[PDB]
């Protein structure tokens, strides 16, 4: 296995290695204890990193063999094992686990890693403790990165822990499930160091995957640190930024790391975080920060479905407004989105939080007092947006704003009632989010980038995107008839002929809808096929 | 290039020249401090130097939103924030029974600088500061077209306005009885103004998502035509 350091390969080996490891009983312990010694002398090879992890490997599990005192009573533990594991420590034991584990025969793998993970816990403790005063101690009040990363060993163990437990909830659940993780979970928690304290709430998130673990990660902070704690500390790092006007940035994107997954992963509980961070994280975000389109991503885990939206619709027109200088025209309300939403992170985000508000309601009169009220400026903003989509950098990232925005624009198509016309209306038929968006729709690169998506076809999440585009199209067919008639005249800038020569004339989209219908995913065929319906 | 330098110079120069008039107008000033006027006067000056030592100072507000226009500072936050304060400052002069006499002039300090920046989306985010504005007229006595009417002067287009009103209109989830009232207003505006538009589909309309436009463009197409303005 040595003579392999980055080879992959070497993951093959780890199962039977660790196992076997576990199994030190069935050696003898003639044998054992040969093996002990002979890696204490090992200690030479810095070069070879994996060496060094398996032989602290050992270590972590001959504690438990010299139980029977035999062993045990014949060895010294500090020249015995204590001062050969802090060598491997030394010699980066702990960063190739982090490495084994970072880049994950699952089960044999899964189960005796798993294993060996816990054996740490519960045997190694001693360790844990000299390392994490070991580090506390060590910086002094420039430091590179390099600096920061030397020390480290303790947090590369959090992330240990972190990336092998990810998803795998069954594994996670063990930390939770009795009150020595339990234990390890609680020591954790207690230290305080800035570095310690991120990774802490890294390593959490990672545990509270299940819906299940999820729920328990909720009580762990509000029953038996709290979640109030946590927004304090965002509140105060939020004085600190403005009274001031990276390692701030870790903390706090560490932080949100850990309530974006847990208030995605809950019910009920959503509610009791959001009132808590709702207002903190509120005011997080009119502080410039890099972190804005991450704070956007969490309240959106948090907006509830029902009517309790309120606060939410208006903490984000204030939040756009404020600053803003309207005219009575419509650019200047463009401008504000923009003046804003100055960074792709920041629309990003945006989108995110703006898609979980509009599924399905918000405030009448929104906007009431500082501007023209209603919904529409947003979808204006949009324009901005995807009109530009088409000029992205980066697939990915052009990929990833797109998906939101036919998400919404979808949204919004369903948002009105249609079938009540077909088989004070007049203010909800002006206030709703379906008008703005049909508008915008016949605003002939609007229909052309919906087009293209369909031009353009077939990683997965590619796929959404397409049957959305298609779904899309299909339902503006439907209704595009009452938006002429009904609700246009309602609610009377201009008219259609355009998308439909363009759609009907363009061939190619036609041609491209005939060959999805036999491609299996039946709602791109499904869809396609009524499109072609429609059209003529 | 020479061309570059010797507009920019004009554009800079004209600022002081605004700044030069206000000083006589405001009476905060006294008349031995001069000197001011001398250093106006006397030379160009840097954008920074006449930003932050006149137009703050002098909470010459609409000077520093001209300037910051120039030097094309985008920053939302900043150009909001500066907005903010001419609005304020506005409301502390009135008293009222000018509700009319504070609306004219209102408008009137609004579309002068509005027609200097509205070019620009950055300084006159015709989003942003409509609702703003409305909010800011909200507490007055109201008639309907007020608001848009002075963005329309601004040297605002109508195509422009719709667009964007409708925006704000739809993408509300609230009553905005307020912007169905103003778009109202504004479509009546616009179809008198110009003939292309005229005539009786339009009456009945009492603004709601009952575009009439709207309907307009589904059935020939969203070609409204070249951008119309305010003559």
């Amino acid at each position: 296995l040595e003579r392999v350091s980055l080879d992959a390969v070497n993951l093959a080996l780890l199962m039977a290695l660790l196992y076997c490891f576990d199994i030190s009983f069935i050696e003898q312990k003639q044998y054992i204890a040969t093996i002990h010694s002979r890696l204490q002398d090992s200690q030479l090879w810095k070069l070879p990193g994996l060496q060094a992890t398996v032989r602290l490997a050992w270590a972590l599990a001959l504690r438990g063999i010299s139980q029977l005192p035999d062993v045990t009573a014949l060895a010294e533990f500090t020249e015995a094992d204590e001062a050969m594991a802090e060598l491997a420590i030394a010699d980066n034991v702990f960063l190739f686990l982090m490495e084994s584990v970072v880049v994950s025969q699952e089960e044999f793998y899964i189960r005796r890693v798993h294993n060996l993970i816990t054996d740490f816990l519960a045997l190694m403790p001693m360790k844990v403790k000299q390392l994490r005063n070991r580090a506390d101690e060590d910086a002094r009040m420039m430091g590179n990165e390099p600096p920061i990363s030397l020390r480290r060993d303790l947090e590369h163990l959090m992330l240990l822990i972190g990336e092998l437990y990810k998803k795998n909830p069954e594994l996670a659940l063990e930390y939770w499930c009795p009150t020595v993780l339990s234990k390890f979970v609680r020591q954790m928690g207690d230290l305080l160091p800035p570095t310690i304290y991120i990774p802490y709430l890294k390593m959490l998130q990672g545990l509270a995957n299940g819906p299940q673990c999820a729920h328990y990660c909720f009580s762990l902070l509000k029953v038996n640190v709290s979640w109030e704690h946590f927004f304090h500390s965002l509140m105060l790092y939020h004085e600190h930024l403005r009274k001031d006007l990276q390692k701030e940035q870790d903390g706090l994107i560490a932080f949100l790391q850990l309530t974006s997954t847990i208030i995605t992963w809950s019910e009920n509980a959503r509610l009791a975080l959001c009132e808590t961070p709702v207002v903190v994280i509120l005011g997080l975000l009119q502080c410039s920060i890099p972190l804005k389109a991450e704070l956007l991503k969490t309240l959106a885990a948090f907006g509830k479905s029902p009517e309790i939206a309120a606060s939410l619709w208006q903490s984000l027109e204030y939040t756009i407004l404020q600053t803003v200088r309207i005219p009575s025209g419509i650019e200047v309300e463009l401008n504000e989105i923009e003046s804003r939403c100055e960074e792709y992170p920041l629309t990003r985000a945006f989108c995110q939080l703006i898609s979980t508000l509009v599924e399905s309601s918000f405030p009448s009169n929104l906007g009431a007092g500082l501007r023209p009220p209603g919904f529409d400026p947003y979808l204006q903003f949009l324009r901005d947006s995807v009109f530009r989509f088409r000029t992205r950098a980066r697939a990915a990232e052009k990929w990833e704003v797109a998906e939101v925005v036919l998400e919404v624009f979808y949204k919004l198509l369903r948002d009105y009632e249609p079938q009540l016309e077909d088989f004070g209306e007049e203010i909800i038929a002006y206030k709703p989010p379906g008008f703005s968006l049909m508008y915008h729709l016949l605003n002939e690169p609007m229909l052309e980038l919906a087009l293209s998506l369909l031009e353009e076809g077939v990683k997965k999440h590619l796929e959404k995107a397409v049957q959305h585009c298609l779904a899309l199209l299909n339902l503006t067919l439907q209704k595009e008839n009452l938006f002429m008639d009904l609700l246009r005249e309602s609610q009377l800038v201009c008219p259609l002929e355009q998308l439909l020569q363009g759609i009907n004339p363009k061939a190619d989209n036609v041609v491209n809808i005939a060959r999805y219908l036999y491609h299996g995913n039946p709602e791109l065929a499904f869809e396609s096929a009524k499109i072609l319906c429609c059209i003529s | 290039e020479f061309l570059h330098e010797l507009e920019e110079k004009m554009e800079v120069a004209r600022i002081q020249l605004q700044i030069q008039e206000t000083l006589q107008r405001q009476y905060s000033h006294h008349s031995s401090v001069q000197d001011a006027v001398s250093q106006l006067d006397s030379e160009l000056m840097d954008i920074t130097k006449l930003y932050g030592e006149f137009a703050d100072p002098f909470k010459l507000a609409e000077c520093k939103l001209a300037i910051i226009h120039c030097a094309g500072y985008s920053d939302p936050i900043l150009v909001q924030t500066l907005w903010q304060d001419i609005i304020e400052k506005e409301l502390s002069d009135s008293v009222t029974l000018s509700s009319s006499d504070r609306m004219h002039a209102l408008s009137l300090k609004i579309v002068l600088l509005g027609k200097i920046y509205a070019g620009t989306p950055r300084f006159f985010p015709l989003d942003f500061i409509v609702q703003f504005l409305e909010q800011q007229v909200c507490t007055l006595n109201w008639d309907v077209g007020f608001v848009i009417q002075t963005m329309n002067e601004i040297g605002v287009p109508l195509p422009r306005l719709l667009e964007v009103y409708d925006q704000l209109f739809k993408s509300r989830d609230p009553k905005p009885l307020h912007l169905l009232d103003c778009i109202h207003v504004l479509l009546i505006r616009y179809v008198e103004n110009p003939s292309q538009v005229l005539n009786c589909e339009r009456r009945r309309f009492t603004n709601l998502c009952l575009d009439a436009v709207c309907g307009y463009l589904v059935e020939l197409q969203s070609m409204s035509s070249s951008v119309a303005v305010q003559a």
